[PDB]
RNA sequence: UAUUCCUCAAUGACCGAUAGCGUACAAGUACCGUGAGGGAAAGGUGAAAAGAACCCUAUGACGGGAGUGCAAUAGAGAACCUGAGAUCCGAUGCGAACAAUCAGUCGAAGGAGUAGUCAAGCGCACUCACUCUAACGGCGUACCUUUUGCAUGAUGGGUCAGC
């Protein structure tokens, strides 16, 4: 996505190419970060810090 | 409120008046240096 | 010959924001419309724009030679003046510095091109565009002349 | 320094930096050692440039630049960087036959 | 409370922006007396008053 | 009237703040009034349900 | 020399024969004039009088570009060393460089592009 | 031999309108204080007033023409030679309402305006042409003083001109 592949390369620009990714529901995924993995996130109001 | 100045034309002839200025020894000096400076108004 | 035409009107006894404040509002208009206009505004500068308009197109019809029935506003601005320093006096013994302002207004009015009345003459017909601000100023109203009628029929 | 040799330099820059000489004093000294020092910092932002470049070029045939680099430091090719890298860009024939002679002088591990 | 800084010029013009005058949509004048004037104003009637 | 707050007393020395809300945070940490803080602003004419509210009488004929 | 075509046109030397600041560019007329004349002769040399002002050397390009150095107090060295980078210049505007090597076709088998087959 | 309330003549590597006496100008004035006392500010049209008859628009010319004059922004009523800066209002070109920070520096797509050279066939490609703006990327916590040590939430400074 970074265009970093290509021999013309700048970085101030944006040429990168278009990833399709498919079958993204058969993921892997090692050892036991299916229930010890989080995703936490503040919505801005005190006390609302949400996992 | 009550100020300070409350005038009264003889009090203030009576106290800076040219002949209260010339009656003492000091009043004497301040009617020269007042001539010496030069002012318009020597006295009172 | 003479492309551009100004009039000057100095010592006005009001301050140049708030002269500014009218100035700007009939910035490239056509002549008879800010005239028009500033009879509606309700301002106190309103009658001193319309005195240095007024002199503007009476300079460019009789010292240069120009139509009046064509004469644009290219510019209109403020400047500053003279202004007398009075003393504020506060409670407490205490006073500021208080300013009475003066101004002065310049108008430098053109002859519109062929090129901007057709461009008039596009902007007149019906449209549901939006106008930018200078096709507004263009074509600032619509003018409508009414006659007085006694007795008409109704109420 | 000069007053109208600082209000030279200040041409261009935003706000009263670029009228009044207190202002304008402490923003242009600034200026001129972000300019020193940006002398010294464009030699290497140049040459990461120069390994992103042939390396991207290289790993197309699957040569790293590491080993790249050295196959063609074996093989006593001294053509630097910066000419690798405009090789890489504009000539990619002439770049692909070096990537081929690099890689018959150091396969490397892997 | 006391301005903490001086406001700039950016500011001040970013402050008086939607302030400023816009003109009016309808003007009407009379045909007979020539006043310039909003709608809903009165200034003639007609003959035979 | 908007948050049924009490306010100040109408006496006992009490200047100008008889009807106001007091505090509007800690000091320093954090340093900022919490969002969702209780203040003054337009109260009511908003959208309101009511609900389990019982149906006594019908009027067919005039649609009641 | 601008693809053998010689840019450099005019040299005007101005000088003033009374000041003292003149020394240098007079003794440099008597000593290293005449040798430069004789190795430049595609080049016009002129040589103005002002008495009462400072002296410098004008040049004069084919690009209608002029180049002013004063050479006031100076040595003859000085001068010459001025006069040879008066010569030795195209007449371009003294600003910064923006590239060091300067190309119209960047590439002889083509820029490399996504559709580049080996 | 000492001094200058005084007079006459002369001199200055003394000052030149924030300087020189407090006072280049009706100053020990105006103004402040009960009083003793304290104590300012403010120079210049043009060679000569020839200081703008007359016309137009406004209540009113200080405006726009006309005329005098070398010159009129050289057009003033204790002020008009030159006319800098902070500050205010406009015009032209580019950026600018999905993106944050001592506001720059190093690269830079694009947009806009404008030049010249001459061999060859009066085109066209050459001068990295030149000037203004800068989407986007990397890097970047003001200055002085005082300190073992300050982006410091330690001091000082609203800005400009003169001293
Ligand atoms: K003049
Ligand atoms: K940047
Ligand atoms: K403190
Ligand atoms: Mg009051
Ligand atoms: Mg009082
Ligand atoms: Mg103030
Ligand atoms: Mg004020
Ligand atoms: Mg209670
Ligand atoms: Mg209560
Ligand atoms: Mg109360
Ligand atoms: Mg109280
Ligand atoms: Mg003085
Ligand atoms: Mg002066
Ligand atoms: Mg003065
Ligand atoms: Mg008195
Ligand atoms: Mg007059
Ligand atoms: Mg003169
Ligand atoms: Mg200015
Ligand atoms: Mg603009
Ligand atoms: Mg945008
Ligand atoms: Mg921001
Ligand atoms: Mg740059
Ligand atoms: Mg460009
Ligand atoms: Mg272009
Ligand atoms: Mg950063
Ligand atoms: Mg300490
Ligand atoms: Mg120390
Ligand atoms: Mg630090
Ligand atoms: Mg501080
Ligand atoms: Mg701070
Ligand atoms: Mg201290
Ligand atoms: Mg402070
Ligand atoms: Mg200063
Ligand atoms: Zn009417």
């Amino acid at each position: 996505l970074q265009a970093k592949d290509k021999p013309t390369y700048c970085p101030n620009r944006d040429d990168g190419d278009i990833c399709i990714v498919l079958n993204a529901k058969d993921i892997g995924i090692t050892g036991r970060k299916l229930t010890d993995k989080f995703y936490r996130w503040h919505t801005g109001y005190v006390g609302h810090l949400k996992e | 409120p009550k100020r300070t100045f409350q005038p009264s034309t003889i009090r203030r002839k009576r106290n800076h008046g040219f002949f209260a200025r010339k009656a003492t020894k000091g009043g004497r000096r301040v009617i020269a240096r007042r001539i010496a400076k030069g002012r318009h108004r020597v006295t009172a | 010959k003479r492309k551009k035409v100004q009039a000057v009107l100095k010592a006005i006894k009001q301050s140049p924001k708030k002269v500014n404040l009218v100035a700007a509002l009939v910035r490239g208009m056509r002549v008879e419309d800010a005239l028009m206009q500033l009879q509606v505004t309700v301002k106190r500068a309103s009658h001193t724009v319309y005195r240095v308009i007024h002199a503007a197109r009476a300079n460019a019809s009789h010292n240069h030679g120009l139509d009046p029935d064509r004469l644009i506003i290219a510019e209109a601005f403020v400047g500053k003046g003279l202004f007398k320093k009075r003393i504020s006096i506060h409670g407490k013994g205490k006073c500021g510095l208080m300013i009475r302002p003066e101004c002065r207004l310049t108008v430098i009015v053109r002859e519109t091109t062929p090129e901007e009345e057709a461009e008039i003459a596009r902007l007149k017909v019906h449209n549901f565009k939006k106008l930018t601000k200078r096709e507004r100023r263009l074509n600032p109203h619509k003018l409508i002349e009414t006659t007085p009628i006694w007795n008409r029929r109704g109420t | 320094m000069n007053k109208k040799e600082i209000f030279k330099l200040a041409k261009g820059f935003r706000g009263r930096a670029k009228n009044c000489i207190r202002i304008a004093r402490e923003r242009v000294e600034k200026a001129l050692q972000y300019s020193y020092r940006d002398r010294r910092n464009k030699k290497r932002e140049m040459r990461g440039l120069w390994i992103e470049r042939i390396n991207a070029g290289s790993r197309q045939h699957g040569v790293n630049y590491g080993n790249f680099i050295h196959g063609l430091m074996k093989e006593n090719i001294q053509l630097n960087r910066k000419v690798l890298s405009e090789l890489s860009m504009h000539e990619p024939y002439s770049f692909k036959a070096l990537v081929d002679v690099s890689r018959n002088s150091f396969p490397g591990n892997k | 409370a006391v301005p903490k800084k001086k406001v700039s010029k950016h500011k001040r013009g970013i402050r008086n922006g939607p302030k400023a005058l816009k003109p009016v949509p309808v003007i009407i004048r009379c045909r007979s007396c020539g006043r310039v004037k909003l709608p809903h104003f009165f200034c003639c009637s007609g003959e035979r008053g | 009237k908007r948050w049924k707050f009490k306010g100040g007393p109408a006496s006992h020395g009490c200047s100008k703040a008889h009807r106001k809300g007091g505090s509007t945070g800690q000091r320093d940490d954090p340093g900022k009034v919490f969002k969702g803080r209780k203040m003054p602003g337009h109260m009511g004419a908003a959208q309101r349900t009511v609900k389990n509210v019982w149906v006594y009488k019908i009027d067919p004929a005039r649609n009641l | 020399a601008l693809r053998g075509v010689w840019q450099l046109q005019k040299l005007v030397v101005s000088y003033c024969n009374w000041g003292g600041s003149s020394r240098g560019i007079r003794a440099f007329m008597e000593s290293e004039l005449p040798a430069l004349i004789e190795k430049n002769p595609q080049l016009e040399v002129v040589t103005e009088l002002s008495r009462g002002q400072h002296p410098y050397l004008k040049g004069i390009y084919r690009n209608r570009n002029e180049r002013v150095v004063c050479v006031k107090n100076m040595d003859p060295d000085q001068v010459l060393l001025n006069a040879t980078r008066l010569r030795n210049s195209l007449g371009r505007k003294v600003v910064k460089l923006r590239t060091r090597h300067v190309t119209k076709h960047p590439s002889v088998q083509g820029t490399w592009t996504t559709a580049v087959k080996f």
